């Protein structure tokens, strides 16, 4: 069982590590769309590149 | 930012692929942590053993 | 022990409602939320009910 | 479609609240889920028991 531990530290390790990447990544993609939908919602067509 | 031009001048396209990675986060989480969560109980169990 | 497993299935079944209904009760929030940043992310104030 | 005429005059606090029930939907749910695997875990000890 103290094996187990070991190779559950492991997989914990493995685990945590992943999810705090992918959800920094994530996280910030998703930031990436606010921004988009609040600096220009579409705002570029009030903008119009006139 | 992200993307270095990224076809900014009309990019309408990139947000709605955005959506599908902002519902792959949910996901991506959602199991991820349970898993943890999962063995951190099994864990528990194993020194309660 | 039997008591205990006819309370836990009890206790199984309440954690079950209650995950339910509160994921898809936020989940339309979510929906709500999502077509209020889509549509009016500050849509509005540019409208700004001039 | 939420709501029925929902201060649509300005509705920003409306969309910070609803981002803080998006965090209570991560909160309720993650705690959901341990809580319940945690004592199906204590279901299969009264089970070998």
């Amino acid at each position: 069982l103290r094996q187990r531990h070991t190779e559950l530290e492991r997989e914990v390790s493995r685990f945590e590590d992943q999810t705090q990447q992918q959800r920094q990544q994530y996280a910030q993609a998703k930031e990436s769309l606010t921004t988009l939908n609040r600096l220009i919602p579409q705002v570029t067509l009030l903008l119009d590149e006139t | 930012r992200q993307g270095r031009q990224y076809q900014a001048e009309d990019l309408e396209a990139l947000q709605n692929e955005l959506e599908a990675r902002q519902e792959a986060l949910s996901l991506s989480v959602n199991e991820g942590g349970e898993r943890r969560m999962e063995m951190r109980q099994e864990l528990e169990q194993l020194k309660q053993k």
